[PDB]
């Protein structure tokens, strides 16, 4: 009785919802950018090939001078490379080698992993021994790590595959708050610029977005059909992308609270696993399990050019805080450096 | 009772998703656009830089 | 390069000489996925033979290294593995349609189709009795095996109730049969009939690691 | 070099056929592009990584196309062009250099032969000792000492062990088959180098066919699997054994017996019996074949190629 | 903590040979690169010898070049200094140097103590060799070079170190503006090509002592005269 009448209501509330969306959807995305000329052809080319990972790499992520990168493997080795002498700076023994992401710092002085342990560790970089040790455990996720970001030296956010988000204090080692509400596990996340905000994407094919300081779920967005993989805020922040296993990138709007624009090819069929925008954001580069990566224009929805230089799934990818490169790791143990030339 | 405890939790969110303020998709549209014209030229993968302004040479 | 580049250079091809000697320990050692349920006694195989729940045991100076999980996310992750070690458990006729179930899941699943399964049908002889007893009929759970008749080619072990062997071997063949529904051969099931205190667990998974590490070469040379 | 040399009309067009040559040029470029443009696919694809094989297969491809189009067009050549050997071409340089080219695109098959059966005989008699990255620099390398050990017999008759002179019919040329001492201790050393791979790549591949028997007995494999991989292995190791040793051993016999030969072949003033220049060229021929059947036993034999070019 | 103990120094004997030994505790000594630092009595800091991590590189200063030999046990974390033929030049005492290189790393952060033995190129310039100083007020320090230390990948390879007296030089500045760790942010490192200036804002007590400027381009590395400040 109770139980029945209450579902009623939400079926009330997510029509009302739909109709409140479909009456601010004046006009299309791809309607306003069609006077706007198209990018081209982008052509980027392999400047460096880092070698060295002995197993599939699944996550890398740029450190914030846009020179030292972080790379992880399933071999249980995390690696910090010099990007422009292909230098190999440090190399971290992981105690569990089934790591599924990776981040740097926005100081430099912490790299942060964890994958199918449970565990999101934190390991110091400045420290007068001359090795990187581990600082901090972060335990309390009952499953495994896909996803995790610093806010601060202090701070970083943690998406694991339990269905759950996490803010951690490290020097505490206690979760801060606790973000619930995807009924499926949580395989990515993105920070806003100003890293009040940030949106996850779940298996249950929709993406929300999280207020950091309050720790609600702002928003809910829908739209693909299966699997979300990636995602990626966009520049200014009001806005973001997405990546599915159904080979469809969608481009979802903060304010507008809906989707803006699709990003498929019919050629397409293969899952999407890693989405980053171009420093300006015009741009946005997409990783594939058909072994590339499809660069396509932001605005217009056009496939602007093909990264095509892995013998395996594109696992990753990021693009450098100038924007002067981006990076590609994949499952062949590679990573590559791109940009293009005048 | 569970299943009537986590019914009430999810119709109290969509309340409040359901109370936020929505721009319309051409302001927003136009906002997307309007910035990835004004930062354009500070795009190194939208417009490559000559050769002797890239690290990666 | 400056002084400190030289010297940063050299830092960099220590830390790849450091790579290489783990690359070395890597490539020779054999990973093997076990996958089961909790009713299964997968935890009492590895443990005999000795998150993530890993062992490493060595058989005739090969390296062995299984990880033992208690899914099509993380699964990916294990792409790579030599075999896949699906562990059921043949008594319990009721939950055998799930075993099927999961079976023909990881069988049919995108990032394994390359991976062959060294399948165990754990606890034989807890099998044995409950056949013997005969209060519970399989014919209850499948109807299909009323019509089933022990093919000449079998092999029984010395000293088997006929009884037995006819319903040993149907069970092996549902297992089998989803083996072959689809694959075109890339990769091969390799059924067994092991218990909870069998000693010969180990030897099982070596030879049938050795078959699949030998028929990814034949492979190789035939440029298949 | 220019030894005497005198072709009957007779024999111009029976043994000595000008088409003789001809024809094995145009079948063994055609088997060796065919068997070269479809192991470009193989490599392209990337799916044969665990095993040297490729890198092995893929020398010997590029060692018989070169054998064959380098000798391939001398000997086309001069029964067209500049017929006249001692008179085109005075100086010895050609003689040298295709006495060489010889030696250098014939006893690398040999080898090449012989280092694939060592490589199968390893990823089948002990598939835990080969690892899976199987490098590719370490695989060249082999390729390259082969390629060098082929080049170091060769240069042999130019330091003053043995020597190259114009056989019959007066198209090519070859190891000398005289009773001095150089000649002997050359013409025995290239035999039993030559002997050596062929009696090596024969004996291992009957250990791999012995070892996959075994396998292929196994009561279990009977009805575990349907082991159908391993016939098409079994095929292709019998061919080596059969196309290796019919081929190669006349020629590499024919060549110890003659230099052994009391009284000895070659007269005093450096002449051959009529008979023996004709052994010797028919012999030849035989093993040349060995060149063209090497793209079709290692590659497009296969039932996992044939299928490909349909 | 991190410690450089220094041993084996004492009087010998002209033409003599002497052993000297570093032991290293509290950090990773096999990833560290390790330097020999000397200094003669009432003179300024002299480079002697340099060993790599791994051992696979060693240079020399020329003055010492064939005499002395370098190495080190990694097991052990003993750093070694072989010395023959030894001459009344060599009377100084003799610093323990640990450097590690890798892109933003910190070379030369910790010296030891220094053993005192007695027995019985760019030009690095600082010209004024004393300044008289108060406390609170604003200190400058000049540097020279007969090279550029401007290297084409956009570092400039100086170094400032401060010698307190009794104790041994510890880093102020690397690559000529980066601040070295547990260093007051009143020190600033400011310079171009072969030009450099230490300010010194807001000086303290424990800021007096003679200050070196050491180039690192390329080997060997020299140190200036000195500046010292008094109050
Ligand atoms: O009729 C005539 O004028 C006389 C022609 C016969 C003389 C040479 C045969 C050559 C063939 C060479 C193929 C390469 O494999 C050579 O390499 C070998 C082969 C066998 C043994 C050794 Cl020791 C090395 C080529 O197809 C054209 C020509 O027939």
């Amino acid at each position: 009785s109770e139980l029945d009448q209450l579902r009623q209501e939400a079926e009330q509330l997510k029509n009302q919802i739909r109709d409140a969306r479909k009456a601010c959807a004046d006009a299309t995305l791809s309607q306003i950018t069609n006077n706007i000329d198209p990018v081209g052809r982008i052509q980027m080319r392999t400047r460096r090939t880092l070698r060295g990972h002995l197993a599939k790499i699944y996550a890398m992520h740029w450190g914030t001078d846009s020179r030292l990168l972080v790379s992880a493997s399933q071999d249980g080795k995390l690696i910090i490379w010099d990007s422009y002498t292909t230098n190999k700076v440090h190399a971290i023994p992981l105690r569990s080698s089934w790591v599924m992401t990776c981040a740097y710092a926005p100081s430099g002085n912490y790299v942060a992993c964890g994958g199918l342990d449970n565990i999101c560790s934190i390991y110091n970089l400045k420290t007068r021994e001359g090795n990187v040790r581990v600082s901090r455990e972060l335990a309390g996720h009952t499953g495994y790590l896909s996803c995790c970001r610093f806010l601060d030296d202090n701070q970083i956010v943690t998406s694991s595959g339990d269905t759950t988000c996490a803010l951690w204090d490290i020097e505490t080692g206690q979760q801060t708050t606790t973000f619930t509400g995807h009924t499926g596990d949580v395989m990515s996340l993105s920070l806003a610029p100003d890293t009040r905000l940030f949106v996850s994407g779940a298996c249950d094919a929709s993406a929300k977005l999280w207020d950091v300081r309050e720790g609600m779920c702002r928003q809910t967005f829908t739209g693909h059909e299966s699997d979300i993989n990636a995602i990626c805020f966009f520049p200014n922040g009001n806005a973001f992308a997405t990546g599915s296993d159904d080979a469809t990138c969608r481009l979802f709007d903060l304010r507008a609270d809906q989707e803006l624009m699709t990003y498929s090819h019919d050629n397409i069929i293969c899952g999407i696993t890693s989405v980053s925008f171009s420093k300006s954001g015009r741009l946005l580069l997409a990783g594939y399990d058909d072994f590339n990566c499809n660069v396509w224009d932001a605005l217009k929805a056009d496939r602007a050019g093909v990264l095509a230089g892995h013998d395996n799934r594109v696992s990753c990818l990021g693009v450098t805080d100038d924007g002067m490169a981006v990076a590609t790791g994949s499952w062949d143990s590679f990573l590559k450096i791109w940009n293009g030339s005048s | 009772t569970a299943s009537i405890a986590q019914a009430r939790k999810l119709v109290e969110q969509l309340k409040m998703e359901a109370n936020i303020d929505r721009i319309k998709v051409s302001k927003a549209a136009a906002d997307l656009m309007a910035y990835c014209e004004a930062h354009a030229k500070e795009d190194p993968l939208l417009t490559p830089v000559p050769a002797s302004e890239n690290p990666f040479r | 390069l400056s002084a400190e580049d030289k010297a940063a250079v050299e830092r960099s091809k220590m830390i790849e000489k450091q790579l290489q000697k783990d690359k070395q320990v890597y490539r020779r050692t054999l990973r093997l996925l076990l996958l089961g349920a909790d009713n299964s006694g997968k935890s009492t195989i590895v443990k005999q033979m000795r998150g993530i729940f890993e062992t490493k045991f060595q058989v005739d100076k090969v390296n062995f290294h299984m990880f033992d999980v208690g899914r099509r996310k993380w699964i990916q992750c294990f792409n790579d593995v030599t075999a896949i070690i699906f562990v059921v458990d043949s008594s319990d006729y009721n939950r055998l349609q799930e075993a099927l179930n999961d079976f023909k899941s990881i069988w049919n699943n995108r990032w394994l189709r390359t991976i062959s399964v060294i399948l165990f049908l754990n606890k034989q002889d807890l099998l044995a009795e409950k056949v013997l007893a005969g209060k519970s009929k399989i014919e209850d759970y499948f109807p299909e095996f009323a019509r089933y008749t022990t093919p000449e080619d079998a092999t029984p072990e010395p000293g088997e109730d006929p009884r037995v062997t006819r319903a040993k071997y149907f069970i092996r063949k549902e297992f089998v049969d989803i083996s072959t529904a689809s694959g075109d051969g890339r990769h091969i099931c390799y059924p067994h009939f092991t218990c909870s205190v069998d000693t010969e667990n180990a030897r099982r998974i070596f030879n049938d690691c050795k078959d699949i590490i030998l028929q990814m070469n034949l492979r190789e040379y035939n440029l298949v | 070099c220019f030894r005497p040399t005198n072709i009957t009309l007779e024999e111009r067009r029976l043994i000595a056929s000008p088409w003789f040559a001809a024809s094995f040029c145009v079948v063994g470029l055609a088997s060796n592009l065919l068997a070269l443009s479809v192991l470009a696919g193989a490599r392209q694809g990337g799916s044969h990584t665990r095993s040297s094989f490729l890198t092995f297969l893929c020398g010997l491809v590029l060692t018989d196309f070169l054998g064959l189009l380098v000798t391939g067009t001398i000997v086309v050549s001069q029964h067209a062009a500049l017929f006249e050997w001692h008179a085109v071409d005075p100086g010895c340089r050609l003689c040298r250099f295709m006495g060489v080219v010889m030696i250098f695109f014939g006893l690398s098959p040999l080898l090449l032969g012989a280092a694939m059966a060592s490589e199968r005989y390893l990823g089948i008699t002990r598939p835990f000792s080969r690892p899976a990255v199987a490098s590719q620099r370490r695989a060249w390398a082999t390729v390259g000492l082969v390629w060098a050990a082929a080049l170091a017999l060769g240069l042999l008759p130019l330091l003053g062990v043995g020597r190259y002179t114009v056989q019959y019919p007066g198209s090519w040329c070859f190891l000398t088959l005289g009773a001095e001492s150089g000649d002997v201790a050359f013409g025995l050393l290239f035999s039993m180098l030559g002997g050596l791979s062929v009696g090596l790549s024969f004996l291992l591949n009957t250990v791999s066919v012995a070892t996959l028997c075994h396998v292929y007995h196994g009561q279990e494999a009977a009805q575990q699997r349907p082991r159908d991989s391993e016939v098409e292995m079994m095929a292709q190791l019998l061919g080596i054994m059969v196309v290796a040793s019919v081929c190669w051993l006349p020629l590499l016999v024919f060549i110890a017996q003659t230099v052994l030969r009391n009284p000895p072949a070659m007269s005093p003033a450096g002449q051959l019996s009529r008979t023996t220049e004709k052994e010797l060229l028919i012999y030849l021929r035989v093993a040349t074949w060995n060149q063209i059947l090497d793209p079709w036993v290692y590659i497009l034999f296969r039932r996992a190629v044939l299928r490909r070019l349909q | 903590d991190v410690q450089l103990v220094e041993s084996g120094g004492g009087l010998v004997q002209p033409g003599g040979s002497r052993k000297l030994s570093c032991s290293a505790s509290g950090f990773a000594f096999s990833s560290f690169g390790m330097h020999w630092v000397r200094q003669a009595p009432e003179k300024g800091l002299e480079w002697v010898a340099y060993i790599s991590s791994g051992s696979g590189t060693i240079y020399y200063a020329d003055t010492v070049k064939g005499r002395f030999t370098i190495s080190r046990d990694d097991p052990k974390n003993t750093l070694f200094l072989q010395m023959t033929s030894l001459r009344s030049e060599d009377t100084a005492m003799y610093y323990c140097v640990r450097s590690i290189y890798y892109y933003g790393s910190s070379p030369f952060d910790f010296w030891g103590q220094g053993t005192t033995l007695t027995v019985s190129d760019i030009v690095m310039t600082q010209a004024t060799s004393s300044v008289p100083v108060t406390p609170g007020e604003s200190v400058s320090i000049s540097c020279r070079s007969s090279k550029s230390l401007l290297h084409s990948n956009g570092n400039t390879y100086l170094y400032w170190f401060l010698q307190r007296p009794g104790q041994s030089p510890q880093l102020l500045i690397y690559r000529m503006s980066n601040l070295a760790s547990g260093v007051p942010d009143r020190f600033s490192g400011s310079g171009s090509g072969t030009a450099f200036t230490l300010t010194i804002s807001r000086l303290e007590a424990e800021d007096v002592g003679v200050y070196y400027c050491m180039q690192h381009l390329e080997y060997p590395l020299t140190f200036g005269a000195g500046t010292k400040l008094e109050l």
